[PDB]
């Protein structure tokens, strides 16, 4: 097709290529590694307290907190990893860096459970890059509140999964919602929205292109945008009753930075 | 104030 349209193929697999680079795990050998379709070494699975201390061999008091603590480190990573993607967004780093912050900021979490939904099934979740699977149940048991925290993410991710999106969809998925014009605090929205007007375009492009049979997988698509702020409300909401009643845990300084005014 | 953040981002 026409010289626009190649514009806009060419942003997708910038964004595709720079994907592939940012995140280690990708939902293509997720779903090999969850299906069984490698034929490499199956994840340890954690689906009790045993299971959970018989695996701390391959996967890196109270076990509720050391799970909270763990899942601490791979979320710093994880932000790592986004931020260092946003960057590769044509456009991202001429913005004020002042603005480029409260983008990251809001829009990481819902990347991250975005990313989380290719690391699951109905089940249970690949953690520790692919090497554990820790089952829903599992999860599910631990003691109030902390049983509440993955539920919310498993429910998001059964519905978001039958989109059958790729990485290469995804990757601009995930551009589109870090270039949210409506984050409280910007200063500038005009260049924001510039950008992703055209991240859309070019979404909306690929999702033709790579699912031609699949008639309104872009409107779909769009509406998830809004779950995923639910989500993150309602973790922040589960974040701050945690703070109040475990008085003992620290958070990492980079998920105070995020979550800090927006409590 | 995101000094964390601050230094992922210019990095
Ligand atoms: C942590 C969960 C598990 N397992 C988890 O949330 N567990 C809760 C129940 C008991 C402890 C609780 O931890 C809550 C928590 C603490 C600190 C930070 C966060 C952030 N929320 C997430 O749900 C989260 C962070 C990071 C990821 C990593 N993922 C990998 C690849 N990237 C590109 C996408 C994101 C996923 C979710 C919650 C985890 C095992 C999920 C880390």
């Amino acid at each position: 097709l026409n010289p626009e349209s190649a514009d806009l193929r060419a942003l997708a697999k910038h964004l595709y290529d720079s994907y592939i680079k940012s995140f280690p795990l990708t939902k293509a050998k997720a779903r090999a590694i969850l299906t069984g379709k490698t034929t490499d070494k199956s994840p340890f699975v954690i689906y009790d307290m045993n299971s959970l201390m018989m695996g701390e061999d391959k996967i890196k008091k109270e076990v509720a907190i050391r799970i909270f603590q763990g899942c601490q480190f791979r979320s710093v990573e994880a932000v790592q990893e986004i931020t260092e993607y946003a960057k590769s967004i044509p456009g991202f780093v001429n913005l004020d860096l002042n603005d480029q912050v409260t983008l990251l900021k809001y829009g990481v979490h819902e990347i991250i459970y975005t990313m989380l939904a290719s690391l699951m099934n109905k089940d249970g979740v690949l953690i520790s890059e692919g090497q554990g699977f820790m089952t829903r149940e599992f999860l599910k048991s631990l003691r109030k509140p902390f049983g509440d925290f993955m539920e919310p993410k498993f429910e998001f991710a059964v519905k978001f999964n039958a989109l059958e999106l790729d990485d290469s969809d995804l990757a601009i998925f995930i551009a589109v919602i870090i270039l949210s014009g409506d984050r409280p605090g910007l200063l500038n929205v005009k260049p924001i929205e510039d950008i992703q007007d055209n991240l859309l375009q070019a979404l909306e492009l690929q999702l033709k292109l790579n699912h031609p049979e699949s008639s309104q997988l872009f409107a779909k698509l769009l509406q998830k945008m809004t779950d995923l702020r639910q989500i993150v409300t309602e973790h922040v909401q589960l974040l701050q009753v945690i703070k109040k009643t475990e008085t003992d845990m620290s958070l990492h300084p980079l998920l105070q930075e995020i979550y800090k005014d927006l409590y | 104030r995101h000094k964390i953040l601050h230094r992922l981002l210019q990095e």
